[PDB]
RNA sequence: UUGUGGUAGACGAGCGUUGUAUUGGAGUUGAAGUCAAAGCGUGAGCAUUGGUGGAUCCAAUACAAGUGAGAAUGCCGGCA
RNA sequence: CGAUAGAAGAAGCUGUUGGAAAGCAGCGCGCAAAAGGGUGAUAGCCCCGUAUUUGAAAUUGUUUUCAUACCUAGCGAGAUCCCUGAGUAGCUCGGAAAACGUUAUUUUGAGUGAAUCUGCCCAGACCAUUGGGUAAGCCUAAAUACUAAUUAGUGACCGAUAGCGAAACAGUACCGUGAGGGAAAGGUGAAAAGAACCCAGAGAUGGGAGUGAAAUAGAUUCUGAAACCAUAUGCCUACAACGUGUCAGAGCACAUUAAUGUGUGAUGGCGUGCGUUUUGAAGUAUGAGCCGGCGAGUUAUGAUAGCAAGCGUUAGUUAACCA
């Protein structure tokens, strides 16, 4: 494809860059994308919910009623799931992993596909490492730059590979903007953000990673 | 992850009991009893819907044969007269309603002469 | 897609209810019938249990294995029809492990198998060979040296 | 799960299913048997389709 | 054209609620809950309105249920 | 390098309805902080706090270096010189562990009992060759289970019937002599700002009255559902054989999610409950007084079958482990 670099002046650079056709997807599979964003959502539990079973609850060994001469339920156990003692017979447990195995073949295929769409979504504007120099950690200049870039409509993601300090000194006092590494991104993250800036150096590495 | 359905059950029983009304005494006050009353009333209403059409034709046969045998002829005679010649589509209820229409039944009796 | 329009294609197949609802049915034992041992909770039949009939294993004789306490040595077999798909030439154990036909961190005796004639002369370094396979590979002008 | 040790000692597995079984009644007396029965029971067979529903679930 | 008896039982298609997550909105110019009245639904339900009410929700989508109460001589509690 | 005291730390006015504005709208600013909490309704700029910048007298924990205790030290050569871990290995009678239900091997309650590295053990009886090591002495951080707790934080955790029995002064109250068993229950309000003053009444209590936006906030103080108790608008019922209602319907009083409307029915026709299990119950077969919540097919792993997908003819795929 093709995309124009954006500058700190709030406008695109007059020099477009050519992109190889090997990166743009030609077989669109979104159900694998749906599974990938699920597995990103999955494995997010903390094992905080639990319950006690019939034997996990305490109590005495008294029998509420004997074998006969009773006008109500036999009730041979001191504690039951339906008694006031509580405890769901099945309930939740802190051992339900609920983790789904996914193969990296389809995952990487869908990831390359979604990266192709997101780089051709028109929401991306190529940036570089130079503009963040001479800048400080003040979110005032960052907010002003985003207002000039008018990217406040959606969450702006900053792919990072060289770790410019001014970037992480910002984007914390604001809600939409956040920063993560190129590997650390996810399909769920890409679609949820719907806005991002890319450094010019990770292009070749991303294409090689495919 | 405790899930409570008290409000859902209360709303369900409320909408179930809203149908039941005008019963005898405390009958429209118990959810379980009113359920059975409503179901039985619906079944009997369906039965009456099925059999009222069954009995209304007989009712009109009574009410028309009264007039016919008051003129000296059975309902069978009228059915035969309709059957052979000058077959009519005038319904047994509408021919019965012709009693409610003054100076009309005479027109039928003079017309069926043959 | 998006988190507001995320839709499946053929997922979420039909489920079964065993203790909820009767207007939609399947609130009773739900497939176990009524008044049965299996209908009771955890009511089933053991695999050897046949209702009183003798289990099938104790009605028939048993196999006898002369290789008892002995583990047979495995043999990677090279069938000519299948290895025809393989493009390797001048075959040796060094080249085979590179193509992952056998595990690199493992060595196993090699047997030759298959009378399916091929049309290229190659170099074979195997440990065992079938007579018809040997004829097939010798008539194809390939060279075979038996290893031991 | 585990494979039944008692069961596995009496059935072999062939290509594409067709579980090979054994033949009984080889214990005591030949004179209670005919020549054809003796020469045919040596051959081994495979469980039936009706039996297969009771063999597949076994292991 | 066959049609729409049906238990067990098979099969198929859906709805309701909570939470998470993204896009939305309302709200001391009143949210939910509650009661009521003279609606819409093939039904799971959806409303509308009056007032109690005094700060929370609902709408659309997937994921997961201590998820869907007519009885269990069912558990407790209240009431004759 | 820390911990057991602590410090600093940024950014608003107007109007708005509202008791109360922080919500709402406009015009501004803000930064390592618009994490969070409180502040009269959910405040980035009211306050604390937070990111960040810092600090430990005395006590205590961890790491490194230095002077140093203690330890261990190579290569050869001669010699049938001496030694190398005895009730020991073992054999037998019963055993047990071993996946092993006594089988190689290991151990001994009873009996018996070698050799001295030329020897022995073992290489699932054993024997020969061969292989390896020489028991019959001991120690050993490292990866290992576990939290009773502390420190900070989190919860696709439960929200007073749940969650620890125990949010409430809870193993308390209470019971059995006693071992032991074993309770219920939170929310005024914004500030008590607690109902001042007056009247009836001995008082309690109630009514005015006031604070309070509000007393549909009055201490039974967030609301006050269902079951239950009355009360009356209107209608009907005192010749009446109905699982109690349906289809209708005179008349009466009304007028709604305005629609052949609602309520109600003198009277006509019709009609012997719900689940339950049985061949089956209006059943003199059983359960259910009713009401409110609650209340019973989950999960961990593995396999099979169906559908979809990825790959796809040596590919798929990693167990484990690590960032």
């Amino acid at each position: 494809a093709k995309l124009k670099l954006i500058k700190i002046d709030g406008s695109f650079e007059t020099e477009p860059v050519k992109l190889s056709p090997g990166l743009i997807a030609k077989e669109l599979k979104q159900q694998p994308v749906f599974d990938a964003v699920l597995v990103e959502q999955a494995s997010w539990r903390q094992g905080t919910h639990s319950i006690l079973t019939k034997g996990e609850v305490r109590g005495g060994g008294k029998k509420p009623y004997k074998q006969k001469h009773t006008g109500k339920a036999r009730q041979g156990s001191t504690r039951n799931p339906h008694f006031v003692g509580g405890g769901i017979v099945f309930g939740p447990k802190p051992n339900r992993n609920y983790s789904l195995k996914l193969n990296k073949k389809a995952h990487t295929a869908a990831l390359h596909t979604v990266w192709s769409e997101k780089l051709a979504s028109d929401n991306t504007h190529l940036v570089d490492q130079n503009l963040f120099n001479k800048t400080e950690g003040k979110t005032k200049v960052m907010m002003q730059f985003l207002k000039s870039a008018k990217l406040l409509d959606k969450n702006v993601l900053f792919v990072v590979n060289t770790l410019n300090t001014n970037l992480e000194q910002s984007t914390s006092n604001i809600k939409n903007v956040q920063v993560k590494h190129l590997d650390k991104v996810s399909v769920r993250d890409l679609m949820l953000a719907n806005a991002l800036l890319v450094e010019k150096e990770v292009l070749k590495a991303l294409e090689g990673k495919f | 992850m405790r899930i409570k359905g008290g409000k859902q059950t209360r709303v369900r029983r409320k909408k179930w009991l809203k149908q039941a009304s005008g019963s005898f005494g405390t009958r429209h006050a118990s959810y379980k009893v009113a359920k059975q009353t409503v179901i039985q009333a619906a079944k009997y209403a369906y039965r009456d819907r099925r059999n009222k059409k069954r009995d209304f034709r007989s009712l009109w046969i009574l009410r028309l044969n009264a007039a016919l045998r008051e003129q000296g002829m059975t309902y069978s005679v009228f059915i035969n007269l309709l059957k052979k010649h000058n077959i009519e589509i005038n319904r047994k209820v509408l021919s019965e309603l012709a009693i409610k229409e003054p100076s009309k039944f005479n027109l039928i009796v003079q017309k069926v002469k043959s | 897609l998006n988190q507001l329009k995320s839709v499946p294609k053929a997922r979420n197949h039909k489920t079964k209810t065993l203790g909820r609802g009767h207007g939609s049915g399947l609130g009773k034992t739900s497939g176990r019938g009524q008044k049965g041992q299996k209908a009771r909770k955890s009511g089933l039949t053991r695999p050897g249990f046949e209702g009183g009939q003798t289990p099938l294993y104790r009605r028939l004789p048993k196999f006898g294995n002369a290789r008892k306490g002995f583990l047979k040595q495995e043999w990677v077999v090279l069938n000519l029809n299948k290895i025809a798909k393989l493009k390797l030439d001048k075959i040796n154990r060094a080249s085979l492990i590179e193509k992952q036909v056998i595990s690199a961190k493992s060595q196993l005796p090699i047997k030759l198998i298959g009378h399916t004639k091929l049309e290229k002369p190659l170099h074979f370094e195997v440990h065992k060979v079938s007579k018809q396979a040997l004829k097939a590979v010798e008539n194809a002008n390939g060279s075979v040296k038996l290893l031991e | 799960m585990k494979v039944k040790s008692a069961a596995k000692k009496r059935f072999k597995l062939t290509k594409s299913g067709q579980i090979k079984r054994k033949h009984a009644y080889t214990s005591h007396l030949a004179p209670h048997k005919t020549t054809k029965q003796k020469r045919h029971l040596r051959k081994q067979g495979t469980v039936s389709a009706s039996d297969f529903k009771r063999i597949g679930n076994l292991i």
